[PDB]
This record gives C-alpha cells, structure tokens and sequence, in this order.
C-alpha cells in the first residue's frame, strides 16, 4: 500500500480508552523501527508525543500526560497509541513517523473527535441572490449551516430535484462562539441559469438525518 | 584517501621474472571487489570484502619464502589504517538511551542526584535505571557475613593482621560455600523461589534477621527506584536467552561481586538496545565556554581545577546541595568572585551543563572513556549490535568459560579454603596458554575478590582488559586474542571526548581509597 | 525554553523564489540535525529537507528535489530554505524542527504561490425561524486577510464570519452572519464592517430586509 497508513477518523467519549493504529505496509517492513507520534490541537503546531521502539527503547515528550502510552501490535504490523482517561482536550490530529530508505515519511493522520457536549442539528439557511448581486451580472446562492456539535457534515446541491456539482466551492466545518460547529457553502451560477429553473435546493445530511431547504425565483 | 586498489598492490608486491600464483591473485581480486562496494554498508565492508589480511596472510604461509611477502606485511598494515578510515568516516546517529545499574541494594539519593543532573540537561533521552528486582538483599548478605565473620575471628585470636585477613577468607569462604549449597538446593526443591526469598530465609534462620523488618527493605526499595525513571527491571528477554546470563547470576549469587555482575551488565545491555551506559558517580560535561576567562593558576594540577570547577556550579547554583566545596574553599575571594559572577550570568541549567544531542558514532565502534591510568568503563557509547559490542561480549563469556573450565572442579570437591585454591590453581597451570600468560596469573587471585588487597582479578576478566582484547580483535581481523599487545596511542581511537563527560565528580573522586601498604594496620583497631 | 520562529514565506508568483529562514534559541543549535515540513492547510504532513549536524550531507523529498535547497548556518543560529521554480503545489505552511529523532516545532510560516493580483472586495447583503438572521457576503478579493466586524464592532453575540474559500478564478470569498432578535429588526439598523487591509479598503454596508410585491 502506501508505506505507512493510519485511519481517517474516529470518535469515543470522555473518560473512554482509546487506541490509534499506525499501520505500515507488509514486507520490506516490520516491528523493528521507532513509532514517533505528534499531537496537532486544530490551528497550531504538533506536539511531541512519544517514541516507543521497545520496552527499553521508549519515550515521553515533556509535559506529555502519564495517560498516553505507545506500543507495538505484531501479526499486524502496526504501532499503537494507548490513551486512557480521554478527555475533550485531546481532541485533535495524530500522527506517525518512520525512518525509511533515508528520508522520514508520515502517517494520514487520525482526526480523533472527543464528543464532550450535547449533540445538535444544523441550522441551515438558504439565501437568493440579492438584487446587487444580479445588477453586477453574477448569481450566487449561499447555504449556511450553523450551531451542530457533531462537526462532520456532507452538503449537496440540487437544481429542480436534479443534482448538479459543476460550479460548487465549499468550506470545512469551523469552532464558533458558542464552541460548537458551522460551515458555508456557495453556489456560483450565471443570471441566465437562476431564472430558468423552478428551485433550488441545498441539501445537507448529519447524522443520518437530511435536512434540505429550496427556494425559487419569485 | 583511500587503500591502495589492485593496480597499486600490483605495483607494490612485484617481482620481475615471477608470474602471479593463484592466492596471489586471490588477494588482487578480493581487493578490486572490495572497491566496488560503495553500494554496501560500514559492517559488511569490514569484512565481506575487507579482510583480504585473510588471503594475505595465506599467501605468507604457502610461500615462506617468496619476495613479495616483505612488500605483502605492509600492506596488511595500509588494512588496519583503513578499518580506522571506516570508523571515522561513516558514522549513524546513536539511540537516545541513557543506561545506569543499581543492583543489590537500595539506591541511596546521591546517586539520584547525579542522574537527575543527566535527565535535566538532557531531556529527550530515555534514562534506564536497570535493577534486579529479585535480589535486593545480596549487598545485605554481603554485609551480615563479613560482620559475622570478624566476630568469629576475633573469637579465636586471644594473644598483627595479615593473620587476620588470611584467616578471616577462610571462614567467609566456608560461610560462602555453605549459602552456595543451600541455594543450588532450594532452587531444586522449589523452583520457583525467587534469589530474594532464599536469602531473607536464609538470613532469618541463621543469622536471627528480623524478617518483619526485612520485607520492608524490599518495599521501600522497589518503592524508591520505581518513581526515580527506573525503566528496568529483571526484564530483558533478550540478555535472558543470551549465553551471560548465568555469567551475571554467577557474579551476582555465589560471587556477592555486585560489580562485576553490572559489567556483564552493561556490555550486553548497550549490545541489545543502544545509547550510552554511565556509573552514576558520573556528571554531564560542562560547557567549554565556561569558565575560559578564568585563568587557571599555574601553580596548581590539572585535576585541581577540573573538581573545583564542579564545586563551584554546586555551589552558586546548588542544583545538588551537601556538595563539597572541599577544593573550592582554597582559593582567595579575588578568585571565588570570577566564580560566582560567571555563576550569575547563567540562568539555566543548560547554559552550564552540555547536553549530548544528536550523537552519532561508528557501526563498528564502542566508545570508551578515559582516565591516568587507561581505558576504563565507567563510560560507554555504542550503537545497537554494533561489531565492537559483539566482540566484548564474546571476549567476556570465552574468559569466564575458561575460569570456570578450572574452577568448577575445585568447587565440586568441597574441601576447605586452600585445599581448593591449590586445586583451582593447579587446573589453571595446567591448561594454560603462552598466549594467555599474563592472563591466568591474575586468575589466581579470583577467590579473593573483594575480600583482599591487591587482587587484581575483576579487571581482567570483564572489565578494561576485556575491552582493549576486544579493540584488538577489531584491529587485528581476528576474535579471541588473550594477550594485548596494542600501544596506547592506538587505544584512543575509542575514546569518549571530554566535554560529554564529567568524570572529577565528588563521587568517583571518592572511590579511590587503595587499600594496601598505604593502610598498615589500620582498620583492625576500628574492630571493637 | 527552546524556541524557533521562522520567516522569509508570503506570496510570490509561480516560478519566483523565496528565502525562508528559521532561527533558533534556547538549546545548542549545533548538536541536533534539522529539517522543514509543509503542511498543506487542511491536509496532512509532508516531509521536505534535512541537514546534517554539520551540513555535510542533505535529503530531498522526491518533489522538491533539484528546486530546493536546504543551507544551515551555525554562526547565526539560523536555518535557511531557499526554494527555486516555484509551482502552486508548494503553497502551504512550512514547518522547521528539531533533531534526527525529532523533538520540537516551530510556528510555522504561510507561502503561497498564486498568479493573480489584489484586488478590493465587493459587499452584497443577506437580508431576512424563531429568530431569523441575516448577514454580508463578500467576495472576488485578494490576499486573504479580510476582517469582518459588524456595527462598528457594537454587540459580537451571534456573529460568525466563515473561512474563506478559494474559487476557480483564483480569488477568495467568505460570509459573515449575526442573529438578531426578530422584534429588533426594523427600526434598528445593522451594518457590517468589511476591512481589507492589504487592499487599502473599507466597505460599511446596511443590511435591511428584501421587500417584495
């Protein structure tokens, strides 16, 4: 595969033990390198974590908490990160390093999501294009959807039920005030398009659940 | 540079009117496959293609008398050379593991206060503390035996030494010999008692040891290590497997030689993990910009001001305090104030203290330090299984399999104290060696260790000599050599620079009491 | 203490050169090997060069290689990157740390390798579910740094502005809302305050609610 894998995300709940893989390829590869990981809490830089090679080859960054430990899980390869006593404060990235063919190579990193607060829906609203924004030609549809703890979201556009992707930038998921979650979506289109459909939708899905709003040309 | 390649040798080793033999050209053709490995690690260019001294030294011995062999010792000289020219040129980083030994007893804080001095310094490096966790009562034993064997001696002394420490071996032999016996059996009976559990047995019916307060022993000195960095235990599954164990068991057990148990210790622990082992009477070396402003007296050794410039750091600084100022408090105040104003234009530990760092060294190598007196281990560096490492390793365990191939019967035999040295040194003059000369007199003394002066055994065995036997082995493309015929001068290719050391401590300092002449028939009177 | 603080990243055309240069206090800047990292933002790591304690021998990255140049000054306890033939996958955040096993990170400086030019924001209003609420859209701009408040920066309960997102054409465009009590709306006017600074404009625009035949 591709030298040395991790997963793309999980989640536990606080107080929760938890352990992250940092996988590596079979073959020209085993247990006998070093595992670095590194701590990333979103919008700074890594943090040193641990070290561990062998029960005699190991190492904790300073200030690093008692409560994160490193091993090795053979038969599979991988390296572990023990986190017992999970808290919200860990919540971040996490990643691994080796030592190759010279070189030093990363992990994809693991966006570990600490659920710490009640869960809650997005709040989507739909906004038309204004009649500014349409006197500069342009047509441009905005979908805001904001106050949901649970931050992974997946919005969709649709033109008279039909879906369409062709012209569509948007945004990640981003801390508000209120320490929960909101994203934005845009949809760029041309005056011609935004009043020759019927509706236009917007849809986006959180948990299973399917929230879409539409409006129309009026 | 390089060595000489094939054209060169050709060269050299030429006689006109005299074709190229068949193991002549084995050397030629080696040598040219040998410069066609810069594909190829430092190791196997050590010797996959770089013994070559192997088909030289064939060469010597089919043709005695041929020309080229003057020309051919040369060049088995430009070998060794270029084994240095690999050492220096080719180096790895090293492991950032810091190892210490503490076993038979509990760690006494002073030597906590030197190692805390490492990991502050020093902190991205792992520090190992190694501890038997079964045997922490062979230092008490070691003590109770010896006291009760004074009061023995004394017992039948009414009207001088000499007579004393003659006759006092005696009956701590006996005394040993008899703890020997009692172990070999109880681990037959129960093996799964522990060396711990034997020995609080063993003290408590004997000796009248309040066992109540000997379990508490055990308590609070696993309680100590374990919370000062520890990372040690009789863990180690790969120093279990390996031949030295029972080689540490040996020293440790039926020899109370807490020592000479760590010296097996370490060699194999640098050999299985990496890093650097250090005595923990050891400090980190001092920045060398230190103190250049303060011209060191002319008047005055060099050891002098090497020890009152730690005392001075301790002093103005107190990282550890009852730190003597012994040789700081002689000099005059227009001297301890160029001291304790470069002491309060520092603010760190780091800013006085070197860290080590991003140290590498040689696959090939062990790094060893340094004192007057040569090579000595309180200080070592090495890479995980590097060759050096293989080589001491192997140099320990083929001298101790040749004490005990003479030992081992006298001990069988159960006779006295002299009848069994008598026996055990018959067996050493029997099978011995032209080679080994210098090496099975100081065998002799082996009984004796660390109950007699002058007895020089320990050394030889596994401690610097082993070492120096095992640089020679490197140097010499051979394994096994008994008797050391390397110059100094050649010896300090290993050695530990000065500036990742501090060796003047208050402690190793401390540890230099001779015990000779130099006593006269003292030490008797403390006995009461 | 051990820090490192990096410098010399900004905004070059795609093809120019740049000279970051990360300086180091705290520990022995010899002593320790060192290296640069990018993250690309939103992704994950990637390793970029390496230098020798000494400087003797270096490591590239498969990408990088022949463009990049890694140089380390002892004297100076500082560390250099001078990055040559620039193309728009080196726009990131370049990180330098510390050691052969390595310790400690830096702050991280921001390059970026885009072709167009500033360029002002254009404003246009959100006007008005139990509360209701409203906001600005501002789009088409360069350099980022665009900074939203809203009614001079008079009451900041309910606003968030949103990350930008980078279009097709090149530029930027981000949202900023703010929910205000349905009662309030009418007869109590809302502004927001666009600031860009690197295009020397200020746009202040009223937001009212749409009326509609």
């Amino acid at each position: 595969q591709a030298v040395l894998t991790q997963p793309s995300s999980l989640s536990a709940s606080p107080g929760a033990s938890v352990s992250l893989t940092c996988t590596l390829r079979s073959a020209i590869n085993v247990g006998t390198y070093r595992i670095y990981w590194y701590q990333q809490k979103p919008g700074s830089p890594p943090r040193y974590l641990l070290r561990y090679k062998s029960g005699l080859d190991k190492h904790q960054g300073s200030g690093v908490p008692s409560r994160f430990s490193g091993s090795k899980d053979d038969s599979a390869n991988a390296g572990i990160l023990f986190i017992s006593g999970l808290q919200s404060e860990d919540e971040a990235d996490y990643y691994c390093l080796i030592w190759h063919s010279s070189a030093v190579v990363f992990g994809g990193g693991t966006k570990l999501t600490v659920l710490g607060q009640p869960k809650a829906a997005p709040s989507v609203t739909l906004f038309p294009p204004s009649s500014e924004e349409l006197q500069a030609n342009k047509a441009t549809l905005v979908c805001l959807i904001s106050d949901f703890y649970p931050g992974a979201v997946t919005v969709a556009w649709k033109a008279d039920g039909s879906p369409v992707k062709a012209g569509v930038e948007t945004t990640k998921p981003s801390k508000q005030s209120n320490n929960k979650y909101a994203a934005s979506s845009y949809l760029s289109l041309t005056p011609e398009q935004w009043k020759s459909h019927r509706s236009y939708s917007c849809q986006v899905t959180h948990e299973g659940s399917t929230v879409e709003k539409t409006v129309a040309p009026t | 540079m390089s060595l000489v390649n094939r054209k060169q040798l050709e060269k050299m080793a030429n006689v006109r009117f005299r074709t190229q033999e068949d193991e002549y050209v084995a050397i030629l053709d080696a040598l040219e496959e040998y410069h066609n490995m810069s594909e190829n690690t430092v190791v196997e260019k050590y010797l996959k293609l770089k013994d070559i001294n192997s088909l030289t030294d064939i060469y010597i011995d089919t043709y005695k008398k041929s020309g080229r062999n003057k020309a051919l010792k040369k060049f088995k000289e430009y070998l060794v050379t270029e084994v240095l020219e690999l050492k220096n040129n080719n180096l790895t980083p090293v492991e950032k593991n810091l190892h210490f030994v503490w076993i038979g007893g509990q760690i006494n804080d002073t030597a906590i206060n030197y190692i805390n001095q490492w990991k502050d310094v020093n902190s991205d490096y792992n520090v190992n503390v190694f501890y038997d966790s079964n045997a922490f009562l062979i230092n008490t034993l070691k003590k109770t035996v010896v006291e009760s064997a004074i009061n023995d001696t004394l017992e039948s002394f009414r009207e001088d030494y000499n007579k004393f420490f003659r006759k006092r071996m005696e009956i701590i032999y006996d005394k040993q010999k008899n703890f020997i016996n009692y172990y070999k059996a109880q681990r037959e009976e129960n093996p799964e008692l522990i060396i711990d559990d034997i020995v609080k047995t063993y003290l408590s019916n004997e000796y009248s040891k309040e066992i109540d307060e000997l379990n508490t022993y055990i308590e609070e000195s696993l309680n100590k290590i374990t919370q000062n960095s520890g990372n040690d235990v009789r863990n180690f599954e790969e120093f279990k497997n390996g031949e030295s164990f029972n080689l540490y068991e040996q020293e440790l057990v039926e020899r109370w030689n807490l020592a000479a148990a760590s010296d097996i210790l370490r060699i194999s622990a640098l050999k299985e993990i990496g890093g650097m082992y250090l005595d923990v009477d050891m400090l980190p070396g001092i920045q060398p910009d230190l103190f250049e402003s303060i011209e060191k007296p002319s008047s005055v050794t060099v050891d002098f001001w090497e020890m009152t410039k730690l005392e001075a750091i301790m002093k103005y600084k107190e990282y550890i305090p009852e730190y003597t100022s012994e040789h700081f408090d002689m000099l005059d105040e227009e001297v301890q104030s160029s001291f304790e104003s470069v002491l309060a234009s520092k603010s760190d530990k780091s800013e006085i203290f070197s860290s080590l760092g991003d140290m590498e060294a040689s696959p090939l190598e062990v790094k060893i330090a340094f004192n007057s007196k040569g090579i000595i281990n309180q200080g070592l560096i090495s890479v995980k299984d590097s060759y050096c490492s293989n080589l001491i390793v192997k140099q320990i365990e083929n001298r101790y399999k040749i004490l005990n191939n003479s030992l081992n019967p006298a001990i069988s035999e159960d006779n006295d104290f002299n009848t069994t040295t008598n026996t055990f040194i018959d067996s050493i003059m029997a099978e011995a060696n032209a080679d080994n000369g210098r090496f099975m007199m100081e065998l002799g003394k082996y009984l004796r260790v660390g109950f007699f002066p002058d007895v020089k055994t320990t050394i030889n065995l596994s401690g610097p000599e082993a070492y120096a036997a095992a640089y020679q082995d490197l140097l010499m493309f051979k394994e096994g050599s008994m008797n050391i015929h390397l110059i100094e001068a050649d010896l300090r290719n290993f050695e530990i620079s000065k500036t990742n050391i501090s060796q003047s401590t208050e402690q190793e300092m401390a540890s230099l009491w001779s015990f000779d002449d130099a006593r006269a028939k003292a030490q008797f009177e403390e006995y009461k | 203490e051990v820090q490192l603080v990096e410098s010399g990243g900004g905004l070059v055309q795609p093809g120019g050169s740049l000279r970051l240069s990360c300086a180091a206090s705290g520990f022995t800047f010899r002593s320790y090997w060192m290296h640069w990292v990018r993250q690309v933002p939103g992704k994950g790591l990637v390793w970029v060069s390496c230098i020798n304690k000494e400087g003797s021998s270096t490591t590239y990255a498969d990408s990088v290689k022949g463009r990049f140049t890694i140089s380390r000054d002892n004297a100076k306890n500082t560390l250099y990157l001078e990055m040559n033939s620039l193309r728009a996958d080196d726009t990131a955040v370049y990180y330098c740390l510390r050691g052969y096993d390595v310790d400690y990170w830096g702050q991280g400086t921001l390059v970026t390798v885009s072709s167009a030019s500033t360029k002002g924001p254009s404003v246009f209003p959100l006007a008005p579910g139990g509360t209701a609420a409203l906001g600005c859209l501002v789009k088409d701009y360069f350099p980022e740094p665009v900074t939203v408040s809203w009614n001079s920066g008079a009451l900041t309960s309910g606003v968030h502005t949103f990350p930008a997102v980078l279009q097709s054409s090149g530029l930027y465009s981000l949202s900023s809302v703010v929910t205000v009590p349905s009662s309030s709306l009418g007869t109590q006017t809302y502004i927001c305050n666009v600031n860009h600074k690197p295009s020397n404009t200020k746009v202040d625009k009223k937001v009212e609610p749409k009326s509609c035949d």
